[PDB]
């Protein structure tokens, strides 16, 4: 009941199930033809970073009657902040 | 003799209103009588319409011409259809005549008082098409018919009367003799470039006062195709033919068949195609047709009215659906924005001729439903950059038609409402909307999204978009 | 001198006098004996039978006329 | 009263959450039952109750989680900082 | 990086992809970091920054398709006698192929085919179209695979169905299979997904289902017996309905059973009809449950079979009461009805699920029993039933308890609702309640009121508005009799009078004489202690007294035993007059009884009738001269 | 209380039938 | 001689009683056998010898030197036997069973004790033992068991000693055997179950009532428990079902609540109770106090629905139902009617409705209407319905009269049809007489002359009542331009006639046409008002003779 | 005037001649009137002061011999 997710800089950081269940594609991998395992080879560690932040914010702030905190972003973003869900379908 | 564009010459003009003292000066100042108008009538032309015998006088004393316009009717039918008799009699105790036109005119006189709206008499219907009757029969050797016309569901599938043994067993029933006249009407006048329009309006509009709107309609709806053989605008004729359903229906006498609307509507199908056809002739002459225009698009959304209101199978509406799709992928262009669906949803203000009723309300749901259900373009923007969302939170009196106000959010959200969206100047659902209330049911419908705004912090900073996305994803920095 | 029984029938004072068709003495006075039918209405008997001969249906509701009992 | 924990080890690194009422022996137990490790090789090192530490729920948050520190035998700390953004 | 690569040349990147996907689409052993190094090639390729390269993937992977599916019915074909079952095994393979095909790469499933695709609009309304990739991968599996050996395999499958019909079946699983998969190849389509299954499959089954039942139910029922017959076939409808449950889709049972119904049954129905006499006349018990269970399946079968069994009661309502014992004419009656409609409710509970139409007929069946009968001339009948009411509530001896009768008259009122004109009833009722309760009381008072409590419930609530007060009449009668005591105290023979006091119009007695008899002449202190204590108690109200008719007892003193002999009013008067003369004249009575002769010497004829006196005159007619003598040796 | 069209009559094109 | 057979009868008796004591363990056997042998001998020898007989003595004399003797052994033995049996230990059944029978035929001979030596010897003790056995056995169950599977035990142990007791026991003694062991059963934990059948009947699961009951219809005591508890419980169920049904649509769903919960509950009685009627009687009392309780709060509600509910059939309705359907909801509303409370209620409801059939013509057909009145005579008597069937025959004569009106037409104007119904008040409820005087119009003042020759030549000793108000007519007004046709009461006609003449007119006139007092006028032009054909000239909603009305000449009707 | 239905009933007069309390017509006015009519649910017919005489003095019906009430 864990998953784990690699990256290009040799990092991993490991999640419960559901928290990675909440994308597309990440299930999309893992239907592909005990601990699971997953690479993304093209892809730098900050905006897995902030990915498994996300998992959290949704998991937790979800339709509750309480004003929802801002997200703190950063100022270098550029290209995640759109392709960040244009491949991880989130 | 110097004449107008339309050659109306000064004494042409004289004539018209009566005063027979300022032509008699100008037939004895070796003025012309016989000048050709645009269409090519003539001071006794305009003597046979106007049918003052006065002036008449002066003009046979100066040997005035005959002569047939580009409409091809006779000076002496003129007369007939002017319903005149004396002028008639003077004319027909002219000296020069044409005894050809002298029938011609006096059954188009019989049906003339028949079919008249004011001076009607059914007296001079029968005495005037019995006498000309009797000028056929007159002699045995030449034996000549009224020709029958094709029977039409118009018409009711009657023919044209040959002999007066059928006149004379007809005189009994008044509308027989009103009948019989139109056939007389459109057989004599269909190869004239001339309308016979006028008494099937009266004959509906009397049948409109009798409860006959089975009648009616189909008079009309020939009435309809005869505008169209003479290239006559029938949005007028429109004009008055959506206000007759708007009546009944709202008294709810019988609401049975929804396939003859399908006739309504694919009849002014090619009607606002050619309205759409008449703008693209002309661009800034259609200044004042595109309210005609917008009437005609006001009369889709009234006929939508009555098609929501009428129910049958589904294989009416797929006959009504089809021609909805062809008016969706026409342009439903309007200025300032503003197309159907943002028409459809907002204040519909332009109603008016007991439109300005329930039968046609501002709030509508189930017509922007049904638009939706026809299945047009939901992200369409106005040119101030307006949303579908954009205008239903700018609602006035949000108790009044809670449910409905609740509705169209309902199926808003549906099919593809992007859930914040700012154009121009900013404008978040959540500013647009000025009522709290309608601000809550926003918030109960929000769906939380990645990129949906994230994307947003890159406007609080303004990089380089281009050559460093994807070819598709540059919108989304465009939306935001 | 064991015992009597006195029966008799009680009702009203006026609510029934005499014959409606004739207003005489029940018995033996007619303008007679008691004549009873299914429809039960008495009136005089001799009445009763002049009536009968110019009409057999009764007088009241004016249904067959049988002489039941009395 | 609610803090959210990161486990910073070499390259590994492992997210959860948990209440300050918790004492440091309980967290042990879950790093043990998620590694796989005893308890005497683990040892807990930050930068009864997780509040007797200093921490509390207004720094760490579930989208901002106040930075803490771990480590692994009895070696030092030996972190690799995340790569620089361009 | 993911950003956009400036040249990427899929004439060199798609033989990875062309190597891996047919590995794929057969269920080998595939590598985990090929995998992920296959979707990170797919998105490279999605966005060329020079051109988008969409079209091209779509077209090589159509025309791979199109060869494997060709490439694998080549093989299919050239096969005797094992196509389904290669047919079996290539299908389940094919199938899950497409969906992890599908499930590789979305990303071209979702951005560049769905946004330039046609609505549901112009389909209804109307160039192969663009679609998704499942789909199509599942799509190209019928115009290949299906025709070309649709006949082939339609009619091996009705061979193997046909024999199947015996007791052994081939196999289970494999024709199960290959049914179901025409269902799942329209798996996406706007409406009707059966139309394919329905067009294909459906038509034969059902013409060939029609001929082999026809010829097995022909050589049934030409050499089998009705009974052997109506057993055998109940047999074969539920081996059908379990043999439908495997080889086809569960939406068609419906009509299958439906045609087997029409050509088993309906057909012969002109036979079932031709028995249905005799079975029921014999009281056959078990053909009931047979019968009933088949015919209704067709409409037309119940109304003739209800018909004939109405008519069999008609007969043995009236054979169970063809004579009557004169003794017990109450008590023989209701005893035989009653338990004919006993027995036949058990029956239509026990077998035919007691359905609402039969209970219906026994209503009308027994409403020619009751109601009337042949003889007797006519109306005998609905009085007597007051008799048996009457003596069941008479001072029986050894009277049945409080409890047993109580439920026999819970039981009469079964009977009591087939007769038709209750009016004649209630005449005959009251004329009883007079008689009884006067002379003699004969039950307790709450059991003859518990009767009229029935009633009232019964039937008509407040017709029996009449007699409903003379119980709490007699009941108040001793009540205020006592007050006419008090009245006694503060002011004979021992005499006291019954207070009479009840409605006018009810209670009838009648018999109002001219005569009157005049007034009793021993006593008259009577008559006005009554009305004395009677008018200051009420007033406003008329005076009755009718003083005749009136029982009494007498105590006669002329022997030297008296003795207590029943005597009346008119009669026990006359007798007072004997007790100071023995011998006396006819015409001093008539002076006392001031009453008709014939009545008077009737009452003295009925003094003959006793021999209670001896006649001076010889003749029994008696004028005023004939006188008579007292009977000195009469004793009673 | 049923109205009429106007049916005003164009002064420059005094023809019933020809009107603008 | 006899007396001679007799001693060596003795002699021989008391060498096989010599034999039988010689016996180890296998007195049964053999003493049995040597029974069969004496038992042929003295058939034989009394065949022969044929004071008393032979045969008797010897059989006296076998049964006093071994049976007396050893009846102490043999007893131990049957009880042990017997035990064994209950045990599932198989005896010699041929053994015990001869021997029984020689019990049997010891002592047949002898009219009096048949069998009561045979009682005593054996059937007391064995009876007191079984008992005893009984008692502890179901007491074991009793610890260590439910309810249901005990009873079941018990059913099929009563099976097997019905079996045995036919094996051996003696045909008199089957009703004691079941006597004894019901007594032990039962008759100690038959009150343990009677509140647990609170929560079977809750529970109405179909199988839990029929393993019930199976038995407790044969325990006595039980049985009035039940009936009270399944009464409360359909009562119960009853007043459930009254709660939810809504008053809008009170008619058509109180018909329908009592029928969805009688049929489903009447079929639970049949299968599970074997539809036993005094389950059924105890429905038809809380069903009637469903009925006597009334969910709206008028009075007497259900009776007067029940007539609006006919009328829905009565009354021509759009999209009629099939009349064999419609016969057979009216033959369901039949069963409804008994549950009624007052009769006499609903026949006053029933009455003034059907006053509005004829004045509107609302039977569709009237052969419907006579179904209805057959049924109810068959019900409740005929004195019920009198007035209903005088007054039927009295609509289907007026046919001929109109038709003799014809022919007194023929015998003989307006030019306006004039329609007649001749009635009776008796017959038909109308309370309303009009003490009030109304003048007759002109039209009809022609109406009346003939009617009094046409009346008198035909009828005598007779009379007819003229009830002006109730007549109604429409009238098409003609001055209108479009022509409406508007219903309106002859009153109004009256009213109406000074309207044609003159379109203004003061409230004076029409009295005189009325001859009636302008205060119940003054209703009637203000119920003319509210109709607006005329627009009052004072706007005072108070009507006096002096205010003046305008005809409006637009009116549209 | 376009159309009209007339409905009649049919009695008699000989068969009631007095009221039962009055002793005079019930049509016309009671004993002490020569007034008013009153109905009870029993359908049986009265003048008003006749009732109310009747019941001060008794509250008993004439012919329902019941309590007497009022329909109206
Ligand atoms: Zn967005
Ligand atoms: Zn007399
Ligand atoms: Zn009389
Ligand atoms: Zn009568
Ligand atoms: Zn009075
Ligand atoms: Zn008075
Ligand atoms: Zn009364």
């Amino acid at each position: 009941m864990y998953v784990k997710l690699i990256s290009s800089d040799g990092h991993e950081f490991i999640v419960k199930r559901e928290h990675a269940l909440t994308s597309g594609t990440i299930k999309a991998m893992l239907s592909g033809p005990e601990t699971n395992e997953v690479n993304f080879r093209e892809i730098p560690s900050h905006v897995l970073s902030k990915v498994c932040m996300y998992f959290t914010y949704k998991v937790r702030y979800t339709n509750s009657s309480t004003e929802i905190p801002e997200f703190p972003i950063a100022p270098e973003i550029a290209l995640e902040l759109l392709m960040a869900a244009n491949f991880l379908d989130c | 003799s110097i004449a107008n564009k339309y050659d109306n010459t000064c004494l042409m003009i004289a004539a018209y209103k009566g005063h027979t003292d300022v032509v008699r000066y100008l037939l004895e100042q070796r003025a012309d009588p016989n000048a050709k108008a645009h269409c090519g009538a003539t001071a006794l032309h305009f003597a046979a319409e106007a049918g003052h015998i006065d002036i008449v006088k002066e003009l046979i004393k100066w040997r005035a011409a005959i002569v047939v316009n580009g409409h091809g009717m006779t000076p002496l039918k003129v007369a007939a259809e002017s319903c005149k008799a004396d002028v008639v009699e003077l004319l027909l105790s002219h000296a020069d005549c044409d005894r050809r036109s002298r029938i011609e005119a006096l059954e188009l006189l019989g049906a003339s008082f028949a079919n008249d709206r004011e001076n009607y008499d059914i007296i001079k219907t029968y005495h005037y098409l019995y006498l000309a009757m009797l000028e056929r029969f007159q002699d045995g050797d030449n034996i000549l018919e009224k020709e029958v016309l094709p029977p039409i569901h118009a018409y009711g599938n009657r023919t044209e009367c040959r002999n007066p043994q059928e006149l004379e067993s007809i005189r009994q029933d008044r509308d027989a003799l009103h009948m019989e006249g139109l056939i007389v009407r459109e057989r004599i006048l269909g190869a004239d470039n001339i309308d016979v329009s006028h008494p099937i309006i009266y004959r509906g509009a009397v049948y409109a006062d009798n409860m006959e709107f089975e009648q009616c309609i189909k008079l009309w709806l020939h009435a309809l195709h005869l505008r169209q053989k003479g290239n006559r605008n029938t949005h007028k004729d429109l004009l008055r033919f959506a206000q007759v359903f708007s009546q009944m229906i709202h008294l709810n006498e019988t609401v049975k068949a929804p396939d003859i609307e399908c006739v309504l509507r694919c009849s002014v199908l090619e009607i606002e195609q050619s309205m759409n056809r008449v703008k693209n002739i002309s661009d800034a002459d259609v200044h004042n047709a595109m309210d005609n225009y917008e009437c005609n698009l006001y009369t889709f959304l009234y006929l939508v009215c009555i098609s929501t209101k009428t129910q049958c199978s589904e294989e009416d509406q797929c006959k009504i659906n089809k021609q909805i799709y062809n008016l969706i992928h026409l342009d439903p262009r309007t200025r300032e924005g503003f197309t159907l669906l943002h028409l459809a949803v907002n204040s519909n203000t332009p109603v008016d001729d007991f439109h300005t009723n329930d039968v046609c309300s501002f709030p509508n749901a189930l017509v922007t439903k049904l638009l939706l259900d026809c299945g047009a373009e939901v992200n369409a923007v106005d040119n101030e950059g307006n949303s579908a969302l954009h205008i239903i939170v700018q609602y006035n009196r949000p108790i009044s038609d809670f449910l409905t106000l609740h509705s169209i959010i309902i199926s808003l959200v549906e099919a593809g409402a992007h859930t914040d969206m700012t154009n121009k100047q900013n404008k978040t659902p959540l500013d647009k909307s000025t009522t709290g209330v309608s601000e809550i049911l926003l918030k109960t419908q929000m769906k939380m999204s990645l990129k949906c705004l994230a994307a947003r912090a890159v406007r609080a900073n303004d990089i380089n978009y281009q050559d460093q996305i994807p070819r598709t994803l540059e919108e989304f920095v465009g939306f935001h | 001198v064991k015992k009597w029984n006195a029966v008799a029938l009680w009702a009203w004072d006026i609510v029934v006098d005499n014959c409606a068709i004739c207003r005489n003495h029940i018995m033996d006075l007619c303008i007679c004996t008691v004549a009873w039918g299914v429809c039960n209405h008495a009136f005089h008997f001799h009445c009763i039978s002049r009536w009968l001969k110019t009409r057999q249906v009764c007088p009241l509701d004016n249904r067959e006329w049988e002489f039941q009992k009395y | 009263m609610d803090v959210f924990l990161m486990i910073r080890r070499h390259k590994t690194t492992i997210f959860t959450d948990a209440k300050e009422s918790s004492t440091v022996f309980e967290l042990k137990r879950i790093v043990e039952g998620i590694l796989k490790r005893p308890p005497d090789e683990q040892r807990l090192y930050k930068d009864k109750t997780l509040g007797e530490c200093g921490f509390t729920s207004q720094t760490a948050r579930p989208q901002a989680p106040a930075t803490v520190g771990l480590a692994f035998r009895f070696e030092a700390l030996c972190i690799e900082p995340f790569s620089s953004p361009p | 990086m993911s950003l956009k690569p400036r040249v990427v040349d899929f004439d060199e990147t798609w033989n990875k992809l062309l190597t891996t996907i047919k590995a794929v689409v057969m269920l080998e052993y595939v590598e985990r970091a090929t995998w992920n190094d296959r979707f990170s090639d797919i998105y490279a390729l999605c966005v060329a920054y020079p051109e988008p390269l969409g079209e091209r993937l779509y077209t090589e992977t159509k025309i791979f398709l199109e060869n494997h599916v060709r490439h694998l019915h080549k093989r299919v074909l050239e096969s005797e006698e094992q196509v389904l079952v290669m047919y079996h095994r290539y299908w389940e393979e094919y199938s899950k192929g497409a969906d992890y095909m599908d499930c590789l790469y979305r990303y071209l499933n979702t951005q560049f085919i769905k946004k330039n695709k046609l609505t549901e609009a112009d389909l209804q309304y109307g160039n192969e179209p663009l679609m998704e990739i499942g789909e199509l991968a599942l799509d190209m599996w019928r115009k290949l695979m299906v025709e070309p050996l649709q006949a082939i395999l339609i009619r091996m499958l009705l061979r193997e169905i046909k024999n199947d019909r015996g007791g052994e079946d081939p196999n289970q699983k494999v024709i199960h299979g290959v049914i179901n998969s025409f269902v799942h190849v329209e798996q996406y389509k706007k409406k009707f997904p059966l139309k394919f299954y329905q067009e294909i499959f459906e038509s034969p089954f059902l013409t060939e289902t029609g001929e082999y039942y026809k010829q097995e139910a022909s050589n049934l029922l030409q050499e089998s017996n009705c009974s052997q017959y109506m057993e055998k076939v109940l047999g074969r409808l539920k081996d059908e309905e379990i043999r439908c449950r495997k080889y086809l889709h569960p939406s068609s049972y419906t009509k299958v059973i439906h045609e087997c119904q029409q050509r088993m049954v309906a057909d012969h129905l002109q036979f079932l009809h031709a028995e249905c006499h005799n079975i029921i006349r014999q009281e056959k018990k078990n053909d009931m449950a047979n019968m009933y269970v088949l015919l209704r399946a067709v409409s037309t079968g119940l109304p003739h079979m209800i018909q004939e069994l109405q008519n069999h009661i008609h007969d043995e309502g009236l054979r169970a009461t063809s004579n009557l014992t004169q003794e017990n004419m109450p008590t023989l009656f209701v005893e035989s009805v009653l338990e004919v409609h006993g027995k036949f409710v058990q029956l239509i509970n026990t077998v035919l699920n007691g359905d609402q139409h039969f209970m219906s007929a026994l209503d009308k069946a027994l409403t020619s029993v009751v109601n009337y009968r042949e003889p007797k001339s006519v109306c005998k009948a609905p009085e007597l039933l007051a008799k048996y009411c009457d003596n069941l509530l008479k001072k029986s001896a050894k009277g049945m308890t409080e409890n047993e009768v109580e439920d026999r008259l819970t039981s009469f009122i079964t009977v009591f609702k087939y007769i038709d004109d209750k009016d004649v009833f209630q005449k005959f009722y009251a004329r009883m309640l007079a008689k009884r309760l006067i002379h003699g009381l004969s039950m307790s008072m709450d059991s003859e009121e518990a009767m009229i409590n029935k009633l009232k419930q019964a039937c008509g609530y407040e017709f029996t508005s009449k007699l409903h007060r003379m119980y709490t009449d007699m009941s108040v009668s001793a009540d205020l009799n006592n007050k006419f005591n008090n009245f006694i105290k503060n002011q004979d023979l021992g005499i006291s009078f019954q207070i009479y006091v009840l409605q006018a119009g009810a209670w009838p007695l009648t018999q109002a004489p001219s005569s009157t008899f005049a007034i009793p002449q021993e006593l008259e202190k009577s008559v006005q202690m009554f009305e004395l204590f009677y008018s200051q108690h009420f007033s406003g109200r008329k005076l009755t007294w009718l003083h005749y008719l009136c029982t009494g007892e007498v105590k006669m003193n002329y022997l030297g035993k008296p003795y207590v002999a029943m005597v009346t009013t008119y009669q026990m008067a006359v007798l007072l007059a004997f007790n100071n003369s023995e011998t006396v004249s006819y015409k001093e009575l008539q002076d006392s009884t001031q009453m008709n002769e014939k009545e008077l010497t009737k009452t003295i004829k009925s003094l003959l009738d006793v021999k209670m006196i001896n006649h001076d005159s010889e003749k029994e007619d008696i004028d005023a001269e004939s006188s008579f003598s007292l009977n000195m040796n009469f004793s009673s | 209380l049923f109205k009429e069209s106007e049916e005003i009559r164009t002064p420059n094109c005094n023809c019933k039938y020809c009107s603008h």
